[PDB]
């Protein structure tokens, strides 16, 4: 369709490497009345209108970060997308300033290539309040190791389910796009009670594969 | 407030002699905004400049300061500034601030806020100047508020005219009537678009003390453009004065050439009553553009079906068009759409047809390409639009429809309308182009998709049309509005066609069922037959004829009397019935008491 | 280009309908047609509806022909949403484009030509499915213990439980330290509501050094709470 769609969803540089937002489009976009091209690369963030920031899709226009445009090729298009974890990061696509259907898809995300140190792996258990301590239960932590770089074991009671826990993370806590992170056993509040002999054991990108230790709630 | 602010109109001046001429001068017995100022009382009010300024104070020590002037005296565009250094005049021509009080006040090192300028303070100073002794020359007289600063200020082709003069005063807050004629100044070549203006007291408070003195009075008085009438003496000096609007007296010895008038009647103008409204009347609804055709098929053309016509002596619905939801896009080419709801064309020439979603971006007049090209693009020298609409509900199917196919390729077909309709393997500028045989080729893919498809494919109907301008007869408009009737009134008017200005009265003159409406004996028209209710009007013009003045001798008495000629009093002013007294400046010249004579009123 | 605004962020419940509220003027709504905004917050709101707000002209996919349907908000000179059948594409970002710059001087709905992608954009706003239950004062004490955290990896933390919301007002952590933000959202548990095990950097020597608030919900919760507790 002429909703003009990104290819990666999120992008993938290092700190100033010349990573590309590869992008697809509907037909004839380099169109013979108008020779300009209709593809523009969108550069703006998520949950907004996606606005048009490189008209013809040669380089970046007036508002756009620079590093986060480039060449268009009729129904495809390689933006440049350079040290997207910042700059090129203002999420970004090929876009139609086409006719009445024209508009950019989703957009790639700010994303980077990154570090991934091992997370911890020992016992993980509830606090004295056990008995309702939900998905928080046989818990484990990372740090210096990227959002999709570190995983945790669903592993309540010592049951050691590797890499199945419920879990969240945020960006760099070390400098080379170096995360941190946590996860544990998911459950309802009660099913805690259970798994209050809880391990933990944990696995990364950069890590071995998840292995464990236990003991009982309301100790570590 | 009169008698004030009369200046010599240019430097080509000369001796003894009535000349009569035609300025922005202040009319006299205008109403002057006396400023009263007293310290409570108190500010630097930003004040309309309008077509130029009286302006006066009541003076010595340069108390008003200065002035300044522009359209906005603080931001963005230049500004004309005028300031008095304790000896002499300041002029600059820079964008100055002036957020407040205006204490900018910040002056040159020889003779700081004395001899050399002051506010230097803002950023495009094109035009800068320096008088010599022109604060000295108000400092001269005696006393504080004992004399009035008298200024005519006037903006036009790009330069500021100045003038002024300077007398004494008794009162402290009054604008005395005596007469005196200011003198030229300068004639400033700034170019600056003066809309606005305010007076400069920069944070004064004079040791002049009357009231403690945070404290004057100033006074502002537009000037207007009137005839005025200018005494010479043998000195060549202005000595007297008439503004020939003022009354009728002041226009019939203006008339005469002369400052005394004997015992007499003599004529000066021409009364002719003006029209108090409009009535346009236009027939029954008729004729309306069989647009139905081109816009409103069931199913459409394909592009080389395109249906196509050139219509006439008809009434266009295109404000309804214009106003309808419908319309996937439309746009005009020629004229603006918003007002082809209501123009007058000699035809139209009109077509619909369809494309996939897509290819509605080549298909517009002012639009050219290989797809448009090759299978309708019309001339770009009409007034054409192009309108679209849901193709992809109704006249498409969902393996795209294969009746309505894409557009024909025949890149040799240069000629506008011809832009190659036909279904036929022609693609080439002029190889053989037989069926298809290896010379020659044809594009023949599906356009009508369904409206589930992506919404680039999402197909429209599509209509041009393309409005014809000529000097011959428009035999195309829009429908055209009718007023209600005016009777008794003097009116302008329109029939089909007919305008004038007259009474509309109703008559009793018999006509035939096939005439439209009466000549006189003078082959002038006399009355017509109203086009919706068929009443049969009877047209007359609206009052006019020469006023005359009566008079005795000026050398005996002022008054006078006005004779409107030939005219019923019924027509004449919305008077006031003082026998002696014309209320006159602002009633029709004259105003008042009231006798009928069959010379007129 | 228009007089750009967008908000209404709403959760938009199964099979019900939606709505929304922006501001818009000249070109970018009625000679461009303006982009409903027509793909979820976690990306750019993709304009799968088209429309023209200075005349009630539209054009959609077949989902979002229901499910962001717009009507002209006329105090706004804008769309304000309409929609029907609400889900996943309902869930789109709560904003309107402003189209692209007008082609031609040409007059009306023009738009066979520039693009419903922005010239202008009203920033936009937020949406969800709202399947998840609307509660979340529920806690859950638990967290990575000291021998689970294990030095610079080590986090302090709480689990959610009931949310209507994925965000929580507690924010795991009780603020002890902040070395790294990994004290993310919850996520839908098997009790049809948020709950969580994620904690943000800090140090794992102690259940109070690693300390801790618990409580699921925030405002869309109608339950927002901080109550505290700790990890081991
Ligand atoms: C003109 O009229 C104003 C009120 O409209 C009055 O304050 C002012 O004093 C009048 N002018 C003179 C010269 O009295
Ligand atoms: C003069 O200045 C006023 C006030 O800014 C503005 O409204 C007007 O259009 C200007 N006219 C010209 C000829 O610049
Ligand atoms: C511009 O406008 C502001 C309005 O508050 C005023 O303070 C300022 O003095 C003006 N001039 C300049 C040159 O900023
Ligand atoms: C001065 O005036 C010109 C217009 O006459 C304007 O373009 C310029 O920006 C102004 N400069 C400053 C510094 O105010
Ligand atoms: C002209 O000006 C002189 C100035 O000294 C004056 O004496 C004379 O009376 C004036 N009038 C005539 C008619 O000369
Ligand atoms: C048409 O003419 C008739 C004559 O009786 C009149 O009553 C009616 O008001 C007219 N209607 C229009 C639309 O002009
Ligand atoms: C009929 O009239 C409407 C409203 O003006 C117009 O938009 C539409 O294209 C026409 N054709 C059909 C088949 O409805
Ligand atoms: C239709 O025309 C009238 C003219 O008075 C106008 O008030 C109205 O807003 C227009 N409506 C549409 C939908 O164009
Ligand atoms: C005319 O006016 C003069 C004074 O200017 C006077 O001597 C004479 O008597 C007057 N005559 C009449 C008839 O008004
Ligand atoms: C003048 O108007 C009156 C009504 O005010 C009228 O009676 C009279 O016939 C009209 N014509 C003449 C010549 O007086």
């Amino acid at each position: 369709d002429i909703v003009m769609t990104q290819s990666p969803d999120s992008l993938a540089v290092s700190l100033g490497e010349r990573a590309t937002i590869n992008c697809r489009s509907s037909q004839s976009v380099l169109y013979s009345s108008n020779n300009e091209n209709y593809l523009a690369w969108y550069q703006q963030k998520p949950g907004q209108p996606p606005k048009l920031l490189i008209y013809w899709a040669s380089t970046r226009e007036s508002g756009i970060p620079d590093r986060f445009s480039g060449s268009g090729s009729g129904t495809d298009f390689t933006l440049t997308i350079s040290r997207l974890q910042a700059e090129d990061v203002a999420v970004y696509y090929c876009q139609q300033y086409y006719s009445l259907p024209r508009t950019f898809g989703q957009g790639t995300k700010v994303e980077i290539k990154r570090t991934v140190a091992a997370p911890s792996v020992f016992i993980f258990p509830p606090s004295d309040e056990q008995l309702k301590s939900g998905t928080a239960s046989v818990v484990c932590l990372l740090n210096n190791f990227y959002p999709r770089e570190a995983k945790v074991q669903w592993k309540v009671d010592n049951a050691l389910q590797s890499g199945n826990s419920q879990e969240s993370v945020t960006e760099q806590d070390s400098k080379d796009s170096t995360y941190s992170l946590s996860s544990t056993l998911t459950l309802s509040k009660a099913d805690y009670e259970k798994h209050k002999v809880y391990a933990c054991e944990v696995t990364h990108q950069g890590l071995s594969s998840p292995v464990t230790k236990s003991f009982n709630r309301g100790e570590c | 407030s009169s008698m004030r602010g009369v200046y010599y109109p240019d430097e080509i001046f000369r001796s003894d002699t009535l000349y009569l001429t035609q300025d922005l001068f202040l009319p006299f017995y205008s109403n002057v905004t006396g400023f009263h100022t007293i310290n409570h009382t108190f500010g630097n009010p930003v004040i309309p400049f309008k077509d130029g300024i009286y302006f006066a104070a009541t003076e010595k020590s340069n108390v008003v300061r200065g002035w300044v002037f522009g359209s906005t005296m603080n931001n963005k565009s230049q500004s004309v500034i005028i300031i008095n250094n304790s000896t002499n005049v300041v002029i600059r021509a820079c964008n100055f601030e002036l957020c407040d009080n205006p204490f900018f006040a910040v002056s040159k090192p020889m003779g700081t806020q004395t001899h050399t300028m002051i506010f230097d303070n803002a950023f495009n100073c094109t035009f800068e100047y320096i008088s010599d002794a022109f604060s000295l020359d108000v400092s001269e007289k005696s006393g504080n508020f004992k004399h009035l600063r008298e200024f005519v200020f006037k903006n036009k082709d790009g330069f500021l005219y100045v003038y002024k003069g300077y007398q004494p005063i008794d009162v402290v807050r009054d604008l005395p009537s005596g007469f005196n004629t200011l003198k030229p100044i300068f004639k400033l070549p700034l170019g600056i678009n003066i809309t606005n203006f305010r007076a400069i007291l920069t944070a004064f408070s004079p040791a002049q003390d009357i009231w403690g003195t945070s404290a004057a009075a100033y006074f502002v008085g537009y000037l207007k453009p009137t005839t005025f009438m200018l005494k010479y003496d043998e000195n060549g000096t202005i000595t007297d004065a008439v503004d020939c609007s003022q009354n009728p007296l002041a226009e019939l010895k203006c008339s005469v050439k002369s400052f005394e008038i004997d015992k007499g009647i003599y004529q000066t103008s021409n009364f002719r009553v003006v029209p108090s409204g409009d009535v346009v009347r236009f027939p029954n609804i008729t004729n309306l553009c069989p647009f139905g055709e081109v816009f409103n098929a069931t199913k459409f053309p394909s592009v080389y079906a395109w249906e196509r016509k050139k219509i006439s002596n008809c009434v266009a619905d295109y404000s309804v068009l214009y106003n309808s939801t419908f319309f996937s896009t439309f746009k005009c080419y020629g004229v603006s759409a918003t007002k082809l709801n209501d123009l007058c064309f000699s035809n139209v020439y009109a077509d619909s047809f369809v494309v996939k979603g897509d290819d509605v971006r080549q298909i517009a007049p002012g639009q050219t390409g290989v797809i448009a090209d090759y299978n309708y693009k019309l001339p770009d020298d009409f007034m054409g639009c192009v309108l679209a609409w849901n193709t992809r509900n109704i006249d498409a199917t969902s393996t795209g429809n294969y009746n309505y196919k894409y557009r024909y390729l025949r890149h040799g077909k240069l000629r506008p309308f011809e832009r190659d309709i036909s279904n036929v393997p022609f693609s080439p500028d002029g190889k053989p182009c037989t069926p298809p045989a290896l010379n020659c080729y044809w594009p023949l893919n599906d356009y009508g998709f369904y409206t589930t498809t992506g919404i680039g494919y999402q197909p429209y109907r599509v209509v041009v049309l393309s409005f014809e301008l000529l000097n011959a007869p428009a035999t195309v408009c829009g429908p055209k509005l009718s007023t209600d009737l005016i009777k008794n009134q003097c009116v302008n008017f329109n029939f089909n066609g007919l305008t004038g200005t007259g009474v509309l009265t109703p008559s009793s003159k018999r006509f035939q069922p096939f005439q439209q409406f009466g000549r006189d004996v003078s082959d002038f028209t006399d009355s017509v037959r109203d086009p919706k209710t068929s009443e049969i009007l009877d047209i007359s013009p609206c009052s006019f004829g020469g006023v005359s003045v009566i008079t005795p001798g000026t050398n005996a008495s002022s008054e006078v009397a006005v004779l409107y000629q030939d005219v019923n009093c019924t027509d004449v002013s919305t008077a006031i019935h003082a026998d002696q007294l014309t209320p006159a400046w602002r009633i029709y010249s004259t105003g008042n008491n009231v006798f009928q004579t069959q010379a007129g009123c | 280009q228009v007089q750009l605004v967008q908000s209404g962020a709403e959760v938009k419940k199964p099979g019900a309908s939606v709505q929304v509220s922006c501001q818009a003027s000249a070109n970018t709504f009625t000679n461009h047609y303006i982009h409903w905004v027509r793909q979820a917050p976690g990306q750019g709101l993709e304009w799968m509806g088209i429309i023209y707000p200075t005349g009630g002209n539209t054009i959609y996919a077949q989902g979002f022909q229901g499910r962001v349907t717009m009507t002209r908000d006329t105090s706004l000179n804008t769309i304000y949403l309409e929609l029907s059948s609400l889900r996943s594409e309902d869930t789109a970002v709560y904003y309107c484009a402003r189209d692209v710059r007008v082609d031609d001087s040409w007059s009306g709905y023009d738009l066979l030509s520039g693009g419903t992608y922005f010239d202008y954009w009203g920033q936009g706003t937020l949406v969800t499915v709202s399947s998840a239950s609307t509660k979340g004062p529920s806690v859950f004490p638990l967290a990575p213990s000291s021998k689970s955290t294990s030095g610079g990896t080590a986090a302090l933390g709480c689990l959610v439980k009931d949310y209507f919301p994925e965000p929580v007002t507690v924010s795991w952590n009780s603020g002890a330290l902040t070395s790294g933000v990994h004290t993310f959202p919850a996520v839908l548990q098997s009790s049809g509501l948020y709950s969580l095990s994620s904690v943000v950097t800090v140090p794992s020597s102690s259940l109070g050094t690693q300390t801790y608030i618990c409580n699921v919900n925030h405002k869309p919760s109608n339950t927002k709470v901080d109550k505290k507790v700790e990890p081991k």
